[PDB]
């Protein structure tokens, strides 16, 4: 349909900040290539 | 001939070498423009991301002592340079590998150490020869050095904006003339969760993580700042004291009179003309009393509690305001002034203090760090600190080297020809030394996904007349003149790396056996 006519709207900052944070998360996690575990004290 | 009776020393040497080499190869991945970071989960339950080697090794709880010496090495390099910690540890690994080769190559370790000393002397001479003197005043070369160090950690994401950040900060904190070793602790780092790393900001001023205590005052203009140490509460002596009540007017005389005392305090404070109050911790005794807060808010004075004693020197350096510890000394002479000071609102409701613009320009400076993940913020601050460190290193020695392993292959070539010239088993030693230096370009090619051996060999062949300007390029995926790709690191970095590694390898060779203790 046309959400503009339907009134289905979202605030811009939602999608903007969402995509930005998602990109940062992807950058952080993707750069991983090894975990090293330590059983506790 | 002479007979070697024992074999325990040789075996323990071998064990140490294998451990060191394994640690080196473990670090080997995280390196260079193509570097890949690691993550360590603490047994406590903490999690960290890191690409810098020193933090990696400090998070390591290494068992075998040799690698603990390696960790210590990395710590020293970081407290000297900031990157190349990866480089210096990888050199250590390669050196010890060639040391193995020389051990089954039957040569006694002491001769190895002496030959290594000759080798490092030749190397330091060559490295000093190859550099390019560079004045501190040229911003763009500084910027190139920055972006060289930066595009190896995660923050290469916003490298383009982070590099001017760091360089401007350092220029504002240095004396551009004395060429001293301007301290990094004069730079304030703020880990503030939320936001975007892009939104990292410089504040030519002062930032306090604490929050306001006045309900009603948020922004103040033309504010005059004053920092006060003596508490604002009922007077409580150093030695034990107590009011005695035995009589009639004692009650109201008390109440009225602590009110009057606090009133005198606040009234003098205003009479100085101040409008923004700073109060340090006084955990030993009473802090700022509530009643005094009431007066101050009534008189419309910006107020802050809980200033850490370690921050006081930084604050007075920055805003240019000597503290006051008694009423009388508090005078309009000492009240500092700043163009603006107020409480910003980020994090939705995570509120922060900024004081921008000061007529008395303190040499110090602060950094605000933004970003989504806590871990990525910590890594970003690590990388920025490394950037400041490398700039300081450049300040220490106004010499510049193109990075990209080209210095190292230069070293390998010159040292190999030097070994060919110099006779004796030390010749074999030095040849091993050059083959050891050969590793860094190999790792660069490997993390670059290029054929390592072919690339290294061709790069040596080029470099036979293709001096240090040429080297391994990431962006083109081949070999070119790196200097024109503007990827340069200060001489001190690799110099310190080589020196530290050489001393540590000599020391390791001195070792023969490990004795368990009580």
């Amino acid at each position: 349909r046309d959400n503009k006519q339907a009134g289905v709207f979202e605030p811009t900052i939602v999608k903007v900040k969402s995509l930005k944070f998602a990109t940062e998360a992807a950058i952080t996690i993707l750069r991983i290539d090894d975990l090293i575990k330590l059983h506790p004290e | 001939g002479a007979y070697q009776d024992r074999d325990k020393p040789a075996q323990i040497r071998f064990s140490n070498i294998s451990a060191a080499k394994a640690v080196a190869d473990a670090i080997r991945t995280s390196l260079g423009p193509k570097g890949m970071d690691k993550m360590i989960q603490d047994g406590k339950g903490d999690v960290t991301i890191t690409n810098d080697g020193a933090t990696i090794l400090k998070q390591m709880q290494v068992l075998h002592p040799a690698a603990r010496m390696l960790v210590e090495l990395s710590k020293a390099q970081d407290i000297e340079a900031g990157d190349g910690t990866t480089s210096v540890v990888i050199i250590a690994g390669s050196l010890l590998d060639s040391c193995t080769k020389l051990l089954q190559k039957g040569i006694h370790p002491t001769i190895i150490s002496e030959s290594f000393q000759k080798a490092l002397e030749k190397g330091i001479e060559i490295l000093t020869d190859m550099s390019r003197p560079v004045e501190l005043s040229d911003r763009e070369t500084l910027l190139n050095s920055a972006t060289t160090s930066l595009n190896s950690k995660v923050v290469s994401q916003y490298s383009s904006l982070l590099s001017p950040m760091s360089v401007n900060a350092v220029m504002k904190v240095i004396d551009p003339a004395t060429a001293t070793s301007v301290d990094l602790r004069d730079i304030k780092i703020v880990k503030k969760l939320g936001g975007t790393i892009d939104d990292c900001e410089l504040v030519e001023g002062l930032v306090l993580t604490q929050k306001v205590s006045n309900s009603g005052i948020t922004r103040v203009e033309k504010a005059k700042i004053g920092l006060i140490q003596f508490c604002l509460s009922a007077p409580k002596t150093d030695m034990d004291n107590q009011i005695v009540v035995s009589d009639y007017a004692q009650m109201d005389r008390v109440l009225r009179e602590e009110r009057a005392y606090i009133l005198n305090l606040v009234k003098q404070i205003k009479k100085t003309g101040c409008n923004v109050l700073l109060i340090q911790k006084s955990i030993l005794r009473d802090a700022l009393s509530d009643l005094a807060l009431h007066f101050l808010n009534k008189m419309k004075i910006m107020v802050i509690k809980d200033i850490e004693r370690e921050d006081i020197e930084f604050i007075c350096k920055t805003i240019g305001t000597k503290p006051v510890a008694h009423i009388d000394q508090f005078t309009a002479d000492m009240l500092g002034s700043a163009e603006l000071a107020e409480e910003v609102n980020l994090n939705g409701s995570g509120k922060l203090l900024k004081i921008t613009g000061c007529a008395s320009p303190g040499k110090t400076v602060t950094i605000v760090v933004r970003g989504s993940n806590k871990l990525v913020i910590e890594e970003a601050e690590r990388s920025i600190h490394d950037a400041l460190c490398v700039i300081r290193c450049l300040v220490k020695k106004r010499a510049l080297i193109a990075g990209g392993g080209a210095p190292e292959i230069e070293l390998a070539l010159r040292l190999t020809e030097y070994s060919r010239t110099l006779s004796g088993m030390e010749s074999y030693c030095v040849r091993a030394f050059a083959d050891a230096m050969e590793v860094i370009p190999s790792t660069l090619a490997e993390n670059a996904g290029l054929n390592p051996i072919s690339t290294v060999t061709e790069l040596r062949n080029r470099h036979a007349q293709g001096e240090k300007t040429a080297g391994i390029n990431v962006r083109k995926g081949g070999i070119s003149n790196i200097l024109e790709e503007l990827v340069v690191q200060p001489l001190l970095v690799s110099v310190s790396a080589l020196t530290l590694a050489t001393e540590t390898v000599r020391s390791i060779l001195k070792i023969d056996d490990v004795v368990n203790t009580r």
